[PDB]
RNA sequence: UUAAAUCCUUUAACGAGGAUCCAUUGGAGGGCAAGUCUGGUGCCAAUUCCAGCUCCAAUAGCGUAUAUUAAAGUUGCUGCAGUUAAAAAGCUCGUAGUUGGAUCUCUCUCGGCCGAAGCGUUUACUUUGAAAAAAUU
RNA sequence: CAAGACGGACCAGAGCGAAAGCAUUUGCCAAGAAUGUUUUCAUUAAUCAAGAACGAAAGUCGGAGGUUCGAAGACGAUCCGUCGUAGUUCCGACCAUAAACGAUGCCGACCGGCGAUGCGGCGGCGUUAUUCCCAUGACCCGCCGGGCAGCUUCCGGGAAACCAAAGUCUUUGGGUUCCGGGGGGAGUAUGGUUGCAAAGCUGAAACUUAAAGGAAUUGACGGAAGGGCACCACCAGG
C-alpha cells in the first residue's frame, strides 16, 4: 500500500522476459550513450531521459543497450546532480507547499500534507546518508530548503 | 496479535509483569496491604478477649437467629464476631475470657447462611468446645 | 444445542482415529 | 470445475489476464513505425508515449499523448513492429 | 508486507488441499520453499511440482496428491538442540510415527529423523502430517 | 547392648473367649461413597432446636483453619481473549525497539609426506572435548 | 431599499477526504487517489512507547456583527406560548472531548458464484450531434485494475444473532501496536500533570458480594381487536 495514502493500486511497468536487443534497433550503444549526453546538457533527469529515449529513439531499455543505468552512465562522464531526482523533486514540492502555506494560513490540510512531504524527505534523506550518498553532515532545513533548489 | 520475534524476550516479559499486577490474587498476595488489613494478622488462628454476646440475624428466605460472641484479639486489638456451634455451646463463653479463634472455613469468604459473620470459636479457656460439648473435658474459670 | 467439552471430546477421539486408520494403513504398505 | 492445468493456460485467458497477474508477466504495449502523410521517414514510436512526437525533419506533430494509447495525427501510416 | 515467503507457500498449499484442489500456484520462489517441497516430494505427500522461472523471483506449479492433512511453518525460527527436537515433535506431531519436523542444519534442510541420524541440530521450519 | 545404661534383638517363667486384652475420626435422607428410619420440643399437615438408629469412607489414624500449588488454557512462550458477554486508542504523518522480498556450487616460508606461521571477513546457530564440591535427584 | 443567515428541489445504491467533515457561479493557488507506462532509484519497507499536526458540538479570552433560532430570565397558562440574555455568524488564541460506530487495529497471503455501480484504460459492430463531410462527445457490447455497496453459498467458523471474514484455530506460530482478567467500592480518595476557567490525562486500597452478563426457542394467560348470526338482541312501532 501507498506510504501516506491509504490507497493500495497495482499500476506499474511490465519488463518482458525478452533481455535481448531487437533486431529492428540499429543504434549502437555509444550513439545512446551521445543521446543521453546531449539530453542531460539539455538539462533533463535521468527520469525524463528514459521516457525520451523509448518514445522516440525506440530504445525500450537502456540497461539492455548499453549495459548500464542512465544515472551511472552520466555518473561515469560526471553530468549527474549531487542530490537525486527523487529527493530534489521531493524538496521541490515541500518549498512549494511550504510558500503556499505562507500566503495561505488557514489550509490547514496544505499544513497536513506539507508533514507528509518532510517525512518523507526524512526517510529519503536517512537512506541517503546510509548508502554515503548525501554527507553525514547534510540535514533538511526549512530556510534552506530554498537554496537547494 | 502477540508479537513472536525472536529478540521479543524483554518485551513479553515486561508485558506478563504488568498484566499480572492485574489479577486479584496476585496482587492481594504481593501488595502487602492485605495482611496488614487482615484481623489474624496473616495466622491461620488467633486469641482474644470476649467482649460480649451479640445475635446476628440469618438470611431473608430463611429466618434464624445465630448467636455470636464479639471478641478483641490480643496481639493487635482488632475487635470481630465470632460463630458458635449451638446454642449449648454458647454457654461455656463467659466475658472476659480467653478465647482461640479460627477462619470458618473457605480460605477467608463469609458463610452462605449467615450474612457478615466470618470466624468460629475453637478453643475457650485453653480447652476446646468438642471436648465440652461431648464431656471429655471440663473447662476452669 | 449440546456443551463443548463433549464436542471436543468427538473431535479429538474422530483425529485419534483417523491416526490410527492412516498407521494401519501405512503399516500394511510394507 | 477444480480440474485444470495451471501450467498450460490458453491463449485467450493469458492474453485476458492483467499484464502482471499472468503465468509469467509481459506488457501490452509494443513499438510501431510511423510514416509521416508529408514525408517518407520512418520514426520509431512507442504506443503509449508520454510526450509529443515531432518529425526529425519535417516536424510534424505524429502523435499527441493521452491517459493511454498515443492518439496518432490523421494522415499518418502506422504498421505494428517486431 | 510479505514477510516469511515459505509460511505464505506453506498455508497456500494447506488452503489448496483443504478444498480438494488437484494443482497450485505458489509465488514467490525461494531456495528453502523448493528444498521443503523436495522434503515432502521424497516421502510421497505432494506428488510433482514444477518451477516457472520468470526474470523475477520464479513461481511453482505443485502437484496435490491428497495425502496432505496439514503442512505448518514454525516462526520464528527456533533453535532446535538434539536432547529438545523429541519435545518439539511432541508438541507439533499427533503421533510419533508420522509427521514432519522440518530442520535447517549445516548438513542440508531434512526431517527431524534424518537429522537424527546425522546427530544434528539447528532451525526448525516446519512440519506437515 | 553400651563409657555406664535404656531401647531393639535373644531367651527362662507367667500372660486370651464378651480372646472386656472392647479403634477411632469424619460424612451421609439435593450432586461424587452413603436413608421411603425413630423419639422429644415450638409456628400457622408443614414446620426451629436436640438426642439417636442405620449406612458410607479412610484407618493407628482421621477432622479443622490458614497459606500455596495442581486442577486453570482465570496470566495463556507452549497456550486465552478484545461486534453483540471485561476489552481496539478520534484519526492519520509521527524517531528508538520488534520484524523485514528474490539471488552467489586454503596456502606461504625454514627444520624432520609433516611440524610452526597467515588464518579463511566477523559472528549467531549446531555437534564434539576439556574443566566444573559433596550430599540431593 | 438594507442587513445578517443559508445554499433546498437536482442530491443517490453516488463521490472526495487521515479522521472530524465536504453541495451557488467564476477565477486563482497548492495538494491528491485510481488508471496508463518496455521511465527512474534499487530495499529505500511494516508497526507503534517517547515527542508533535488535525480533531463535531458545547465551553473560555480579545475584537466585529447581531437576521433567524435560543440555554438562562421575566411573564401567561397548566409536557406549552409571548418577549428574549449568553450564545448561534466572522477573525485571532485556547480546551482535545462524543453512541468521534463497522459498539469490529494496521500491513501481507490464500480461499465460491452472480450482475449492478464510480473512476481510469483496452477492444468492437451499430444509433445519434436535424442521415453530422474524418475525429470527437452521448448511448450499446465485452474485458482489465483500484473502489463503495448488495444477493447467494453444507468453504469453513461461531454460544447464537450471524461473518467471504468475525475463515484458513486443540490439525493451536506471517509481522507488529494498544488493551481485558467475576460484580461493586470507583473513574472515588490520594499524588502528579495540562488548562485563564469548565474541566482533561494518569489512578488505587481498605472493604463488600455469589453472582454479573450474552444469545435464542417457547406452551397457558384475566383479556384486546376484527367479523357474522338472532325481535328468547337492537332502531321505529303494536
Amino acid at each position: 500500500g501507498r506510504m501516506h495514502a491509504p490507497g493500495k493500486g497495482l499500476s506499474q511497468s511490465a519488463l518482458p522476459y525478452r533481455r535481448s536487443v531487437p533486431t529492428w534497433l540499429k543504434l549502437t550503444s555509444d550513439d545512446v550513450k551521445e543521446q543521453i549526453y546531449k539530453l542531460a546538457k539539455k538539462g533533463l533527469t535521468p527520469s525524463q531521459i528514459g521516457v525520451i529515449l523509448r518514445d522516440s529513439h525506440g530504445v525500450a531499455q537502456v540497461r539492455f543497450v548499453t549495459g548500464n543505468k542512465i544515472l551511472r552512465i552520466l555518473k561515469s562522464k560526471g553530468l549527474a546532480p549531487d542530490l537525486p531526482e527523487d529527493l530534489y523533486h521531493l524538496i521541490k514540492k515541500a518549498v512549494a507547499v511550504r510558500k503556499h502555506l505562507e500566503r495561505n494560513r488557514k489550509d490547514k490540510d496544505a499544513k497536513f500534507r506539507l508533514i507528509l512531504i518532510e517525512s518523507r524527505i526524512h526517510r529519503l534523506a536517512r537512506y541517503y546518508k546510509t548508502k554515503r550518498v548525501l554527507p553525514p553532515n547534510w540535514k533538511y532545513e526549512s530556510s534552506t530548503a530554498s537554496a537547494l533548489v | 496479535g502477540k508479537c513472536r520475534g525472536l529478540r521479543t524476550a524483554r518485551k513479553l516479559r515486561s508485558h506478563r509483569r504488568d498484566q499480572k499486577w492485574h489479577d486479584k490474587q496476585y496482587k492481594k498476595a504481593h501488595l502487602g496491604t492485605a495482611l496488614k488489613a487482615n484481623p489474624f494478622g496473616g495466622a491461620s488462628h488467633a486469641k482474644g478477649i470476649v467482649l460480649e454476646k451479640v445475635g446476628v440475624e440469618a438470611k431473608q428466605p430463611n429466618s434464624a437467629i445465630r448467636k455470636c460472641v464479639r471478641v478483641q484479639l490480643i496481639k493487635n486489638g482488632k475487635k470481630i464476631t465470632a460463630f458458635v456451634p449451638n446454642d449449648g455451646c454458647l454457654n461455656f463463653i463467659e466475658e472476659n475470657d480467653e478465647v482461640l479463634v479460627a477462619g470458618f472455613g473457605r480460605k477467608g469468604h463469609a458463610v452462605g447462611d449467615i450474612p457478615g459473620v466470618r470466624f468460629k470459636v475453637v478453643k475457650v479457656a485453653n480447652v476446646s468446645l468438642l471436648a465440652l460439648y461431648k464431656g471429655k473435658k471440663e473447662r476452669p474459670r | 444445542v449440546l456443551p463443548k467439552k463433549e464436542k471436543m471430546k468427538l473431535r479429538r477421539e474422530q483425529w485419534l482415529q483417523k491416526i490410527e486408520a492412516i498407521k494401519l494403513a501405512e503399516q500394511k504398505h510394507r | 470445475p477444480l480440474a485444470k492445468d495451471l501450467l498450460h493456460p490458453s491463449p485467450e485467458e493469458e492474453k485476458r489476464k492483467h499484464k502482471k497477474k499472468r503465468l509469467v508477466q509481459s506488457p501490452n504495449s509494443y513499438f510501431m513505425d510511423v510514416k509521416c502523410p508529408g514525408c517518407y521517414k520512418i520514426t520509431t514510436v512507442f504506443s503509449h508515449a508520454q510526450t509529443v512526437v515531432l518529425c526529425v525533419g519535417c516536424s510534424t506533430v505524429l502523435c499527441q499523448p493521452t491517459g493511454g494509447k498515443a492518439r496518432l495525427t490523421e494522415g499518418c501510416s502506422f504498421r505494428r513492429k517486431q | 508486507v510479505r514477510m516469511n515467503v515459505l509460511a505464505d507457500a506453506l498455508k497456500s498449499i494447506n488452503n489448496a488441499e483443504k478444498r480438494g484442489k488437484r494443482q497450485v500456484l505458489i509465488r514467490p520462489c525461494s531456495k528453502v520453499i523448493v528444498r521443503f517441497l523436495t522434503v515432502m516430494m521424497k516421502h510421497g505427500y505432494i506428488g510433482e511440482f514444477e518451477i516457472i522461472d520468470d526474470h523475477r523471483a520464479g513461481k511453482i506449479v505443485v502437484n496435490l496428491t491428497g495425502r496432505l492433512n496439514k503442512c505448518g511453518v514454525i516462526s520464528p525460527r527456533f533453535d532446535v538442540q538434539l536432547k529438545d527436537l523429541e519435545k518439539w515433535q511432541n508438541n507439533l506431531l499427533p503421533s510419533r510415527q508420522f509427521g514432519f519436523i522440518v530442520l535447517t542444519t549445516s548438513a542440508g534442510i531434512m526431517d527431524h529423523e534424518e537429522a537424527r541420524r546425522k546427530h544434528t541440530g539447528g532451525k526448525i521450519l516446519g512440519f506437515f502430517f
